[PDB]
Protein backbone atom coordinates (compact mmCIF):
# COMPACT_ATOMS: atom_id res chain seq x y z
CA UNK A 1 0.00 0.00 0.00
CA UNK A 2 1.50 3.38 0.94
CA UNK A 3 4.71 2.42 2.74
CA UNK A 4 6.78 4.63 0.47
CA UNK A 5 6.16 7.47 2.95
CA UNK A 6 8.54 5.73 5.37
CA UNK A 7 11.43 6.12 2.91
CA UNK A 8 14.25 8.45 3.93
CA UNK A 9 17.30 9.49 1.89
CA UNK A 10 18.87 6.20 0.85
CA UNK A 11 18.69 4.30 -2.40
CA UNK A 12 17.15 6.82 -4.81
CA UNK A 13 18.96 5.40 -7.85
CA UNK A 14 16.48 6.24 -10.65
CA UNK A 15 17.16 9.98 -11.02
CA UNK A 16 18.34 12.08 -13.95
CA UNK A 17 21.85 10.72 -13.71
CA UNK A 18 20.60 7.16 -14.27
CA UNK A 19 19.97 7.50 -18.02
CA UNK A 20 21.97 5.01 -20.08
CA UNK A 21 23.32 7.06 -23.00
CA UNK A 22 25.80 6.30 -25.79
CA UNK A 23 28.19 8.40 -27.81
CA UNK A 24 27.59 9.05 -31.50
CA UNK A 25 27.71 5.73 -33.44
CA UNK A 26 29.04 3.97 -30.32
CA UNK A 27 27.62 0.64 -29.11
CA UNK A 28 29.96 0.23 -26.14
CA UNK A 29 29.86 1.71 -22.67
CA UNK A 30 32.54 3.87 -21.02
CA UNK A 31 33.47 3.85 -17.29
CA UNK A 32 30.89 6.55 -16.38
CA UNK A 33 27.99 4.58 -17.91
CA UNK A 34 29.12 1.11 -16.75
CA UNK A 35 29.37 2.41 -13.18
CA UNK A 36 25.90 3.90 -13.57
CA UNK A 37 24.52 0.58 -14.83
CA UNK A 38 26.04 -1.47 -12.03
CA UNK A 39 24.36 0.81 -9.48
CA UNK A 40 21.03 0.35 -11.28
CA UNK A 41 21.57 -3.40 -11.48
CA UNK A 42 22.34 -3.52 -7.74
CA UNK A 43 19.32 -1.40 -6.85
CA UNK A 44 17.01 -3.74 -8.80
CA UNK A 45 18.42 -6.90 -7.24
CA UNK A 46 18.12 -5.23 -3.82
CA UNK A 47 14.34 -5.04 -4.30
CA UNK A 48 14.15 -8.62 -5.58
CA UNK A 49 13.87 -7.78 -9.27
CA UNK A 50 15.67 -10.44 -11.30
CA UNK A 51 14.20 -9.86 -14.75
CA UNK A 52 14.45 -6.96 -17.19
CA UNK A 53 13.83 -6.08 -20.80
CA UNK A 54 16.49 -3.94 -22.46
CA UNK A 55 15.46 -1.83 -25.46
CA UNK A 56 18.11 -0.10 -27.55
CA UNK A 57 17.61 3.06 -29.56
CA UNK A 58 19.43 5.34 -31.96
CA UNK A 59 19.01 8.87 -33.28
CA UNK A 60 17.72 9.21 -36.84
CA UNK A 61 21.02 9.69 -38.65
CA UNK A 62 21.85 7.16 -41.37
CA UNK A 63 19.74 4.36 -42.82
CA UNK A 64 17.17 2.38 -40.87
CA UNK A 65 18.84 -1.02 -41.11
CA UNK A 66 22.20 0.14 -39.80
CA UNK A 67 20.51 1.81 -36.86
CA UNK A 68 18.41 -1.23 -36.11
CA UNK A 69 21.59 -3.26 -35.72
CA UNK A 70 23.33 -0.52 -33.73
CA UNK A 71 20.41 -0.41 -31.30
CA UNK A 72 20.65 -4.17 -30.77
CA UNK A 73 24.39 -3.94 -30.03
CA UNK A 74 23.69 -1.20 -27.48
CA UNK A 75 21.16 -3.40 -25.67
CA UNK A 76 23.67 -6.29 -25.70
CA UNK A 77 26.33 -4.14 -24.03
CA UNK A 78 23.90 -3.31 -21.24
CA UNK A 79 22.85 -6.95 -20.84
CA UNK A 80 26.49 -7.93 -20.29
CA UNK A 81 26.71 -5.55 -17.34
CA UNK A 82 23.49 -7.02 -15.88
CA UNK A 83 24.87 -10.55 -16.20
CA UNK A 84 28.10 -9.58 -14.46
CA UNK A 85 26.09 -7.83 -11.74
CA UNK A 86 24.39 -11.12 -10.93
CA UNK A 87 21.22 -11.14 -13.00
CA UNK A 88 20.39 -14.55 -14.51
CA UNK A 89 21.18 -14.63 -18.23
CA UNK A 90 17.85 -16.22 -19.15
CA UNK A 91 15.97 -13.38 -17.41
CA UNK A 92 17.38 -10.62 -19.61
CA UNK A 93 15.49 -9.90 -22.83
CA UNK A 94 17.25 -7.78 -25.48
CA UNK A 95 15.46 -5.71 -28.14
CA UNK A 96 16.49 -3.17 -30.75
CA UNK A 97 14.04 -0.46 -31.81
CA UNK A 98 16.45 1.42 -34.05
CA UNK A 99 15.42 5.01 -34.80
CA UNK A 100 11.67 4.35 -34.61
CA UNK A 101 10.86 5.64 -31.10
CA UNK A 102 12.75 8.85 -30.24
CA UNK A 103 12.31 10.38 -26.81
CA UNK A 104 13.90 13.69 -27.87
CA UNK A 105 14.13 16.03 -30.86
CA UNK A 106 16.50 14.65 -33.49
CA UNK A 107 16.86 18.16 -34.96
CA UNK A 108 19.30 19.18 -32.20
CA UNK A 109 22.67 17.79 -31.13
CA UNK A 110 21.37 17.59 -27.57
CA UNK A 111 18.21 15.78 -28.63
CA UNK A 112 20.09 13.25 -30.71
CA UNK A 113 22.33 12.58 -27.70
CA UNK A 114 19.26 11.84 -25.56
CA UNK A 115 17.98 9.39 -28.20
CA UNK A 116 21.14 7.28 -28.18
CA UNK A 117 20.06 5.14 -25.28
CA UNK A 118 19.05 1.85 -23.81
CA UNK A 119 15.80 1.90 -21.88
CA UNK A 120 15.66 -0.55 -18.98
CA UNK A 121 12.13 -1.89 -18.62
CA UNK A 122 11.04 -3.87 -15.57
CA UNK A 123 8.31 -6.25 -16.78
CA UNK A 124 5.29 -7.39 -14.77
CA UNK B 1 -15.80 -6.49 -12.32
CA UNK B 2 -15.17 -2.97 -13.63
CA UNK B 3 -15.92 -1.36 -10.22
CA UNK B 4 -13.64 -3.81 -8.50
CA UNK B 5 -10.91 -3.07 -10.98
CA UNK B 6 -11.44 0.69 -10.69
CA UNK B 7 -10.97 0.51 -6.93
CA UNK B 8 -7.86 -1.59 -7.39
CA UNK B 9 -6.50 1.03 -9.79
CA UNK B 10 -7.16 3.73 -7.17
CA UNK B 11 -5.23 1.75 -4.56
CA UNK B 12 -2.23 0.90 -6.74
CA UNK B 13 -2.03 4.59 -7.76
CA UNK B 14 -2.02 5.68 -4.08
CA UNK B 15 0.63 3.01 -3.50
CA UNK B 16 2.85 4.26 -6.31
CA UNK B 17 2.45 7.93 -5.27
CA UNK B 18 3.91 7.10 -1.83
CA UNK B 19 7.25 6.25 -3.52
CA UNK B 20 7.41 9.50 -5.45
CA UNK B 21 8.72 12.92 -4.44
CA UNK B 22 8.12 16.15 -6.34
CA UNK B 23 10.81 18.85 -6.28
CA UNK B 24 8.08 21.26 -5.15
CA UNK B 25 5.41 19.40 -3.17
CA UNK B 26 1.92 20.88 -3.69
CA UNK B 27 -0.67 21.42 -0.97
CA UNK B 28 -3.09 19.41 -3.10
CA UNK B 29 -1.84 16.74 -5.52
CA UNK B 30 -3.28 17.38 -8.98
CA UNK B 31 -4.15 14.37 -11.12
CA UNK B 32 -5.41 14.66 -14.69
CA UNK B 33 -7.13 11.79 -16.49
CA UNK B 34 -6.35 12.09 -20.20
CA UNK B 35 -7.94 10.14 -23.06
CA UNK B 36 -10.51 7.30 -23.02
CA UNK B 37 -10.39 5.14 -19.90
CA UNK B 38 -12.19 2.18 -18.36
CA UNK B 39 -10.86 2.33 -14.83
CA UNK B 40 -10.62 5.99 -13.77
CA UNK B 41 -14.08 6.51 -12.25
CA UNK B 42 -12.67 5.89 -8.74
CA UNK B 43 -9.76 8.31 -9.26
CA UNK B 44 -12.18 10.97 -10.46
CA UNK B 45 -14.13 10.90 -7.18
CA UNK B 46 -11.00 12.24 -5.49
CA UNK B 47 -8.65 10.50 -3.06
CA UNK B 48 -6.60 11.12 0.05
CA UNK B 49 -2.99 10.05 0.53
CA UNK B 50 -1.77 8.45 3.76
CA UNK B 51 0.38 11.55 4.38
CA UNK B 52 -2.84 13.56 4.67
CA UNK B 53 -2.72 15.23 1.24
CA UNK B 54 -5.85 15.41 -0.93
CA UNK B 55 -5.67 14.21 -4.54
CA UNK B 56 -7.84 16.30 -6.84
CA UNK B 57 -8.65 14.58 -10.15
CA UNK B 58 -10.26 15.72 -13.34
CA UNK B 59 -10.36 14.79 -17.02
CA UNK B 60 -8.40 16.98 -19.41
CA UNK B 61 -8.11 17.00 -23.20
CA UNK B 62 -5.36 15.14 -25.05
CA UNK B 63 -4.58 18.34 -26.95
CA UNK B 64 -4.33 20.69 -23.96
CA UNK B 65 -0.85 22.22 -24.35
CA UNK B 66 -0.51 23.00 -20.63
CA UNK B 67 -0.92 19.49 -19.21
CA UNK B 68 2.61 19.71 -17.77
CA UNK B 69 1.70 22.63 -15.51
CA UNK B 70 -1.90 21.62 -14.80
CA UNK B 71 -1.02 18.39 -13.02
CA UNK B 72 1.46 16.53 -10.86
CA UNK B 73 0.21 13.15 -12.08
CA UNK B 74 -1.20 12.12 -15.45
CA UNK B 75 -3.25 8.92 -15.83
CA UNK B 76 -3.18 8.28 -19.58
CA UNK B 77 -5.91 6.37 -21.36
CA UNK B 78 -6.18 4.62 -24.68
CA UNK B 79 -4.87 7.14 -27.20
CA UNK B 80 -3.42 6.54 -30.65
CA UNK B 81 0.23 7.12 -31.45
CA UNK B 82 -0.09 10.71 -32.71
CA UNK B 83 -1.98 11.74 -29.58
CA UNK B 84 0.44 9.92 -27.30
CA UNK B 85 3.36 11.78 -28.86
CA UNK B 86 1.43 15.04 -28.47
CA UNK B 87 0.88 14.40 -24.75
CA UNK B 88 4.51 13.66 -23.98
CA UNK B 89 5.70 16.64 -26.00
CA UNK B 90 3.54 18.70 -23.62
CA UNK B 91 4.92 16.93 -20.52
CA UNK B 92 8.59 17.06 -21.48
CA UNK B 93 10.66 18.96 -18.94
CA UNK B 94 7.84 19.22 -16.39
CA UNK B 95 7.96 17.23 -13.15
CA UNK B 96 5.07 14.87 -13.87
CA UNK B 97 4.38 11.29 -12.79
CA UNK B 98 2.87 9.36 -15.72
CA UNK B 99 0.83 6.16 -15.48
CA UNK B 100 -0.94 4.50 -18.42
CA UNK B 101 -4.08 2.39 -18.01
CA UNK B 102 -2.86 -0.24 -20.46
CA UNK B 103 0.48 -1.95 -20.40
CA UNK B 104 1.48 -2.29 -24.03
CA UNK B 105 3.01 1.12 -24.90
CA UNK B 106 5.75 1.38 -22.33
CA UNK B 107 8.74 1.60 -24.67
CA UNK B 108 8.42 5.37 -24.57
CA UNK B 109 6.16 7.76 -22.76
CA UNK B 110 4.71 6.66 -19.41
CA UNK B 111 6.77 5.73 -16.38
CA UNK B 112 4.36 3.01 -15.30
CA UNK B 113 2.06 1.05 -17.61
CA UNK B 114 -0.69 -0.88 -15.81
CA UNK B 115 -2.09 -4.31 -16.58
CA UNK B 116 -5.65 -4.42 -15.28
CA UNK B 117 -8.02 -7.38 -15.51
CA UNK B 118 -5.92 -10.24 -14.20
CA UNK B 119 -6.36 -11.64 -10.69
CA UNK B 120 -4.28 -8.69 -9.49
CA UNK B 121 -3.06 -5.43 -11.00
CA UNK B 122 0.53 -5.50 -12.16
CA UNK B 123 2.61 -2.97 -14.07
CA UNK B 124 5.69 -2.46 -16.16
CA UNK B 125 8.08 0.37 -15.38
CA UNK B 126 10.34 2.17 -17.82
CA UNK B 127 13.41 3.38 -15.98
CA UNK B 128 14.46 5.71 -18.78
CA UNK B 129 11.07 7.42 -18.67
CA UNK B 130 11.44 7.62 -14.90
CA UNK B 131 14.94 9.16 -15.19
CA UNK B 132 13.61 11.89 -17.49
CA UNK B 133 10.47 12.64 -15.52
CA UNK B 134 11.78 15.33 -13.19
CA UNK B 135 10.41 13.51 -10.16
CA UNK B 136 12.13 11.13 -7.77
CA UNK B 137 10.92 7.51 -7.75
CA UNK B 138 12.34 5.04 -5.24
CA UNK B 139 13.22 1.59 -6.66
CA UNK B 140 11.22 -0.18 -3.92
CA UNK B 141 8.10 1.01 -5.77
CA UNK B 142 8.75 -1.97 -8.05
CA UNK B 143 7.67 -4.41 -5.33
CA UNK B 144 4.06 -3.29 -5.83
CA UNK B 145 3.94 -5.04 -9.20
CA UNK B 146 4.98 -8.34 -7.66
CA UNK B 147 3.67 -11.04 -5.33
Amino acid sequence: QEQGFELRDEGWEFGMSSKVLFGNNLDRLNPDSRNTLTKIARALLAVDIDKVRLEGHTDNYGDEGYNQKLSERRAESVAAVFREAGMPAANIEVRGLGMSKPVADNKTRAGRSENRRVAIIVPA
Amino acid sequence: SIEQRSNAVSQVLLGIFSYVRWPKEPAVLQLCVVGPTEYADGLLRGMVQANGRRVHAERRAVDNPDLGTLCNVIYLGVVDERERQQVFRSLAGHPVLSISERGTECSVGSMFCLNVGGPRITFEANLDSIARSGVRVHPSVLKLARR
